[PDB]
């Protein structure tokens, strides 16, 4: 059945409309699911490296295992509980870490692909066909788009750059990587790092098991960071009808800044993160996660100090509330990288009809 | 000018410059407390028989400290206040020694123009005077302070490590009819620890409390209603030294947002010399309390900095013990407390 | 609890510096445009110090002029210095015995073998160091030490192995090794003396070397008693462990933040790279100590004293220090790299990770990388040189040469290649 | 044959047919006697020379700009899969007919597109570009109250010839450095610009002085306009705020010299932002928001 | 779809028998032949991996 109820620390008197609670440790539940979904639950819960690209892949990945897994039952045809088994999932999914844009268009396109195919066809024929029918979908808008992204940004870079960058966004990770190795142009990269999420240090490291010179700083230090230094990279979560960038923490703020200091700002998106959904603020859907993240006092993640802080329920009106999804405004950012080479942010929905 | 004469008559300064060097010595407070102990000490023991000669061995002794240490503006501000106490009592002696009109209170044009006495006792009383202005300073902003904030409107937060601000919010909350919510930001490398007890004390007090990372200043912006600053340090034209990490992109954001940006500080934080550039009087912090390991850091040059300048286009009321004023108009009040010749040292 | 004396180790790591250490004592030496002597003063004080004890005999006339025109000298210090005359090479355990004969020894005297600079804080040590001296009668010294880097790589030449407890805080073993330098012997040895007394068993190879000592009154006294221990790290904690004296205790003080010592080339390289960052919390030279100096702080890690020239048009990379009085001309790429006082740059001048003393000409399209140029010593035309070059004492290198990876140039005007007179070895020409 | 011979040609006439539509006339005499029905022989051929033309320009982008449009329509033209002689026919024809087209054009834009100057609007033009001022004369026609403010433009002294070109007309002017152009905001009603070419994002490419007047407009908020003939769309993007695919030099520092001779090197080619655009007006229906975009996004497919 | 190393079929056009310009048409193409194609290719391939081994063994062209 799963487990109700229960939720740690204040509920707070603002932002109170998305899920922040669940299950951590493992108790009591339905004796049907296949392990892996339950694993990728527990990772997702408890990541620090994933952000927005990967993700998606890796649900795909493990639908693909599933698949090659499954056996149809000798009663009831290919989908007839199947449906049920994948609704449990997503609730699984929902109850772990909310689902994103990238992972409700790949619900619909499995959704399309299971009308396809009616339930006639034998076993060993269907599935062959459609895990690899899946492959190429997954080599061709995902991959090769990466990849043309990826050329784009070659041309579009000049000589003599000075960069600042955020995120954990596997795209601009190899982007910078291409740079320092395959053009070996003159590349200087400024890392920013945010408290929910180690990202920054993660894309420091990668930095330094290539050979780069790095800067690391965070959000506070930037008065002084500029006094020579021109572009601003950002890594989008996705894009939504309005044309707003609808991203992760610290990038708004950065992008602001980077307007008030004369040099504009530009983001990378997929041909695929686009959707139909209408907000225009950060209040409408976030993600919100437990004040668990916000405990530790500075340096690294696993050090548990006894300092001055370590109580949530006992403390009589106190409210410790942190936002990890952001919605960042839309005049700021100018260039946007997509599978249609060049283009503006006002454009929205261009590509969602187009299909 | 060394320290070839003061030897024996006065010993206490390689103590104070000791003191600023290896950071024993803490807050602004304490700083201005240790200068005029310094003065008191200086004015009990030595001898003059001149005046205009003592004035000097005053102007260099003061050049000498900021020499030791450039961060402590208090220092200097007393010294000079206390130079300024003096040269009005100067002045008024040699008027009657000799033995004069003005439209205001200073002139202009008496610098293009050509122009034994009990002012020890004088001086030592200007000392006091000093030192009960440093005493209290938020008994004279709450009458005016308490004026602001109303009921059902939002505030946020950067720089909690001042203790004049706390002091300014407590009061504050303290009223019945006032209602309040309260957004603060972290500031990571610098101001966490200090962050944290400010929250607990609000904590304390029974108010709402809201506890933002430096990231999530952005997406509850459009429902902020008020900017305070913990600066510890007044200038010229209106710029500001603020008490360390996270204020110049917060009041960077309000001003986009047209927010409304208020300083408490106080007139002894006041200097008379100009900021003209932010890399010479802004130090910066440690690169061991980011990341550890050394090896690999080599390669990892990271960048930090203790205390942060905000230009004077963002803020726009300085509320003093004296009254409410603006950074076009404080200029006027460090002009009323520290004299011309006195700025250059 | 206040009232305490200071003796300094110096004179003792002499030709441990190859190439110099001959004409000029080893402390005095600049480390960075500023003698080495002034920043153990300075901890010193900081730790709390009421008289100054040196040790001198390797040009101990030029120690004494510079201890009279030091602050020190004159009526306002704390601690007056007061230098000790000995006979020209001795071990440290003829130099305690030396002192023990002198007579000023009393109660917790500080010992400090070589030149340290450090951030932390000396008083909370001090107390702790009080504590644990009032729990049992026989204690001993303290020992200090450090985190170390995650990995040990760059540590050939002290890589001491640490068995430590940690209710205690108490070393077990001490042992050196070879072993990442040259594989021969890669070898743990364990004591089983104190197994059944311990039991909580902590070994350890990730710590770095300080060699300060706060030290009783027995130590001396040791010292006279068994004079085999000639050292004090190597032979002396090992008999200690041993139970020479039955039932007594050392220290082994544990600190998170960064503490090492000056030893060879590289490292001081390496500390030197630590205080141009943000490392050494309180410890920068824009804070002005020796009184004469007028630095001020700038942008990106960057050091400028007063009356530095620099010509426009000039990319800079990471962390550089300039000294007073320098001309520098246009075109040169300047990255990690420290100049010295009153030096002048020509043009064209390409510099990586480098390291220049006081008062030094470089010369017109050369190109200098990872390699160090001693006071008064000029580099000509068109001079190329690699990793780890180190050039003595007045070296006059003219127009035209060419030196390979980790080649050494003497500093007195012998069993090295490479002389003070004119030209460096290409063609012969010298003494 | 050459193109570059073609482009030569005229020089002092001028002043009728848009440029972009020469060159294309160019391209298409250049195709039409190396036998059009091969496609491997030609188009290869035909990037070939457009390239050598890029390499050779000295100061122009809308070349380009053409000859990709150019490349497209022919992409367009054999997707009926009819047969090759015909479809080679049409496009032969397709390039006299192309020019004729223009004319068309213009008067379409010199008759609909005028209605923004009516009850005595003052306008403050820069950037030279023929639609703007056959709009400015066609609206002399119909007798309507106007007022005209000129900014002072100095690649060559083409503020000169502008002012030349109003006294045939008839009609009262007068001169404005680019410099008082912040002080006099007030009397005059809106800004009116002729662009060389706009950008992927949106944003306009023109000539010595236009961000800061953009900057000018935004401030005042009195709005602002750009008009062009409808084939200025080339894959371009300014990402930075001083950026451009540009043959002179972008602020060159020149060495200190004595004699005053290296001095006038200073930007003659300025980008703007894409929000600063109030109306863009073109032939194909008054469209500006995020119209070019989609133009381009139609021509590529993707 | 295409992009890089993914195997396509084609049909030549027109043909310049002179200097070397050749041209290529897929959508002729039927789904009969994309088989037929591949099979052709996979003998080439076939083909030269047979002249190969030669060619390394006896050290000649």
């Amino acid at each position: 059945p799963g487990i109700s109820s229960v939720i740690p620390t204040v509920l707070e008197q603002s932002f109170d409309n998305s899920s922040l609670i669940s299950v951590k440790e493992l108790l009591l539940n339905k004796d049907l699911i296949h392990p892996s979904i339950l694993l990728l639950t527990s990772h997702l819960a408890h990541y620090k490296i994933v952000g927005s690209i990967p993700r998606c892949i890796a649900m795909l990945e493990v639908f693909q295992i599933v698949i090659k897994d499954y056996q149809t039952p000798k009663g009831t045809t290919l989908s007839r509980n199947l449906t049920s088994y994948l609704s449990h999932q997503i609730d699984l999914l929902k109850k772990a870490r909310p689902l994103s844009v990238t992972m409700g268009n790949a619900i619909r396109w499995l959704k399309q692909e299971i009308s396809l195919i009616d339930p006639s066809t034998p076993d060993k024929a269907a599935k062959k066909d459609l895990c690899e029918k899946i492959g190429q979908f997954a080599k061709e808008k995902i991959e090769l788009a990466d990849q043309l992204i990826i050329d784009n940004a070659s041309t579009q870079i000049e000589e003599s750059t000075t960069i600042v960058t955020y995120g954990s966004s596997k795209v601009l990770t190899e982007l910078l990587l291409h740079n320092a190795i395959s053009l070996k142009k003159n590349i200087k990269v400024i890392v920013v790092d945010s408290r929910p999420l180690f990202e920054g240090r993660k894309m420091a490291e990668t930095l330094r098991n290539a050979g780069v010179n790095v800067m690391y700083a965070l959000i506070t230090s930037l008065d002084t960071i500029f006094n020579d230094v021109d572009y601003v990279f950002l890594g989008a979560h996705s894009i939504l009808s309005n044309g707003f960038l609808y991203s992760r923490a610290g990038t708004a703020m950065l992008a602001m800044s980077a307007k008030r200091r004369n040099i504009p700002v530009l983001v990378c998106c997929e041909s695929l993160k686009f959707s139909q959904r209408v907000q225009l603020d950060s209040v409408t859907f976030n993600e919100l996660a437990d004040p668990n993240d916000l405990v530790n006092i500075d340096y690294e993640n696993p050090v548990e100090r006894r300092g001055n802080k370590g109580a949530l329920l006992n403390q009589f009106i106190k409210e410790r509330k942190f936002e990890k999804k952001k919605l960042a405004m839309e005049n700021k950012p100018k260039g946007n990288k997509i599978g249609g080479k060049k283009g503006s942010e006002g454009e929205s929905k261009d590509a969602s009809n187009e299909e | 000018h060394p320290n070839a004469a003061t030897s024996d008559v006065n010993v206490t300064i390689d103590t104070f410059v000791a003191k600023l060097k290896r950071r024993q010595v803490q807050g602004s407070y304490a700083i201005a407390l240790e200068t005029l102990q310094l003065l008191m000490r200086f004015i009990s023991a030595a001898r003059w028989n001149h005046v205009n000669d003592l004035i000097e061995q005053i102007r260099d002794l003061g050049n000498s400290l900021e020499k030791a240490h450039p961060t402590a503006f208090s220092c200097g501000n007393v010294i000079r206040r206390i130079l300024a106490v003096l040269r009005d009592e100067v002045e008024e002696d040699t008027m009657s020694t000799t033995v004069v009109a003005e439209p205001l209170i200073s002139s202009m044009f008496n610098l293009l123009q050509k122009p034994k006495t009990d002012y020890r006792q004088v001086a030592i009383q200007g000392i006091k005077d000093l030192i009960d202005e440093i005493k209290n300073i938020d008994e004279g902003i709450q009458q005016i302070a308490i004026d602001l904030i109303h009921d059902h409107e939002i505030l946020l937060t950067p720089t909690p490590d001042s203790k004049t601000v706390l002091k300014f919010l407590i009061t504050a909350r303290e009223r019945s009819n006032r209602t309040f919510t309260v957004l603060v930001t972290e500031g990571f490398p610098n101001n966490t620890k200090n962050a944290h007890e400010f929250a607990k004390k609000l904590a304390q007090h029974n108010i709402e409390t809201l506890v933002v990372p430096d990231s999530a200043v952005f997406a509850l912006m459009s429902r902020v209603g008020k900017v305070i600053i913990g600066t510890k340090a007044v200038f010229v034209n209106g710029g500001t030294i603020s008490s360390n990490s996270g204020v110049s992109s917060v009041c960077e954001c309000a001003r986009e947002f047209r927010t409304p940006v208020f300083a408490v500080a106080g007139l002894y934080k006041l200097s008379p010399l100009y900021p003209f550039d932010v890399e010479k009087f802004v130090e910066f912090g440690g690169s061991q309390r980011i990341l550890p390991r050394m090896d690999p850091r080599k390669r990892l040059d990271t960048v930090n900095q203790i205390t942060d300048y905000v230009p004077p286009e963002n803020i726009d009321i300085y509320i003093t013990n004296v009254g409410g004023f603006n950074p076009s108009f404080i200029y006027r009040i460090a002009w009323d407390n520290y004299k011309q010749i006195d700025v250059h040292l | 609890e206040d009232r305490l004396q200071a003796v300094v180790l110096t004179d003792s790591y002499e030709t441990r510096f190859m190439p110099l250490t001959a004409v000029k004592p080893r402390c005095l030496l600049p480390l960075a445009n500023v003698p080495l002597i002034e920043y153990t003063l300075e901890f010193l004080a900081k730790a709390g110090v009421h008289e100054v004890f040196l040790i001198c005999s390797s040009h101990a006339n030029q120690i004494n002029d510079y201890i009279e025109n030091s602050k020190w000298n004159l009526p306002w210090s704390p601690f007056k210095i007061t230098t000790i005359m000995s006979p020209e090479a001795r071990c440290t355990g003829d130099v305690m015995r030396d002192l023990d004969n002198r007579g000023i020894i009393t109660g917790d005297f500080i010992l400090v073998s070589g030149d340290v600079l450090t951030n932390i804080d000396f008083s909370k040590m001090l107390e702790f160091h009080k504590k644990m001296h009032l729990q049992d009668k026989d204690h001993i010294s303290t020992m200090c030490l450090s985190k170390a880097s995650t990995y040990p790589k760059t540590r050939t030449i002290e890589p001491a192995a640490f068995v430590l407890d940690k209710s205690t805080s108490r070393c077990i073993y001490y042992q050196d090794l070879p072993l990442p330098s040259s594989r021969e012997k890669t070898s743990i040895q364990i004591d089983p003396e104190l197994l059944d007394n311990v039991d909580e068993f902590v070994i350890r190879n990730d710590l770095i070397d300080c060699r300060i000592d706060i030290c009783t009154s027995h130590v001396p006294l040791i010292f006279q008693e068994n004079f085999d221990y000639q050292s004090l790290r190597t032979d002396f904690v090992k008999g200690v462990i041993s139970s020479d004296i039955l039932g007594k205790h050392i220290y082994a003080y544990l600190t998170d933040e960064y503490a090492v010592r000056v030893e060879s080339w590289q490292t001081y390289d390496t500390i030197s790279q630590d205080f141009l960052g943000r490392w050494c919390y309180p410890l920068v030279l824009d804070s002005n100590i020796q009184d004469d100096q007028t630095y001020s702080y700038e942008s990106r890690h960057i050091y400028k004293e007063k009356d530095v020239v620099l010509a426009q048009s000039c990319k800079i990379g990471k962390c550089t220090a300039i000294g007073s009085g320098t001309k520098i001309g246009e075109g040169t790429k300047i990255e990690n790299s420290v100049i010295g006082r009153n030096c002048q740059i020509g043009e064209n001048i390409r510099i990586k990770n480098s390291f220049i003393w006081d008062d030094c000409i470089i010369g017109n399209n050369s190109i200098i990388d990872h390699s160090l140029i001693a006071s008064n010593a000029t580099l000509g035309s068109n001079v190329r040189l690699n990793d780890g070059c180190i050039i003595g004492f007045n070296v006059k290198i003219d127009d035209n040469m060419d030196l390979d990876r980790n080649t050494k140039i003497s500093a007195s005007p012998q069993d090295l290649d490479d002389q003070t007179l004119a030209v460096s070895i290409v063609g012969d020409k010298g003494v | 044959f050459n193109i570059t011979e073609t482009y030569l040609r005229f020089l002092e006439e001028d002043t009728e047919m848009t440029m972009p539509i020469a060159a294309i006339e160019a391209l298409v005499t250049l195709l039409r006697i190396k036998t059009p029905e091969t496609a491997a022989e030609m188009i290869n051929t035909i990037k070939s020379s457009t390239e050598e033309l890029i390499k050779s320009i000295p100061n122009s982008v809308s070349l380009r700009a053409g000859c990709d449009i150019f490349m497209r329509f022919v992409l367009r033209n054999l997707h009926l899969y009819g047969d090759w002689e015909n479809c080679k026919q049409h496009l032969i024809e397709n390039g006299q007919l192309f020019v004729s087209r223009a004319k068309k054009s213009r008067n379409k834009i010199a008759e609909i597109g005028v209605d923004f100057i009516a009850d005595d609007d003052i306008i403050l033009v820069h950037g030279y570009s023929r639609a703007v001022f056959s709009l400015l004369n066609h609206a002399a026609n119909k007798f309507i109250r106007f007022r005209c403010v000129v900014t002072e433009s100095r690649p060559s002294k083409q503020g000169n010839q502008l002012y030349t070109l109003l006294e045939q007309k008839g009609i009262p002017v007068t001169l404005i450095v680019d410099s008082a152009v912040g002080a006099v905001i007030d009397k005059v009603d809106k800004v009116f610009v002729g662009a060389e070419g706009v950008a992927e994002s949106g944003g306009i490419i023109n000539l010595v002085g236009t961000y800061s007047v953009g900057v000018l407009a935004h401030n005042a908020r009195k709005p602002f306009y750009v008009v062009t003939e409808s084939h200025k769309f080339v894959r371009m993007f300014p990402l930075s705020s001083d950026d451009l695919p540009m043959a002179g030099p972008p602020l060159d520092f020149t060495r200190r010299t004595d004699d005053l001779e290296d001095a006038l090197r200073g930007p003659t080619i300025d980008y703007t932002a894409q929000e600063y655009i109030t109306a863009l007006i073109t032939d194909l229906g008054v469209l500006t928001p995020s119209a070019v975009s989609e133009e381009l996004i139609k021509m590529w497919y993707d | 779809l295409i992009r890089v190393g993914k195997n396509d079929v084609a049909v030549v056009l027109r043909v310049d028998k002179e200097k070397g310009y050749i041209d290529l048409s897929k959508r002729r193409v039927s789904s009969e032949d994309i088989i037929k194609c591949e099979e052709k290719y996979q003998k080439s391939k076939t083909v030269h991996s047979i002249l190969r081994y030669c060619a390394e063994k006896f050290q000649i062209p």
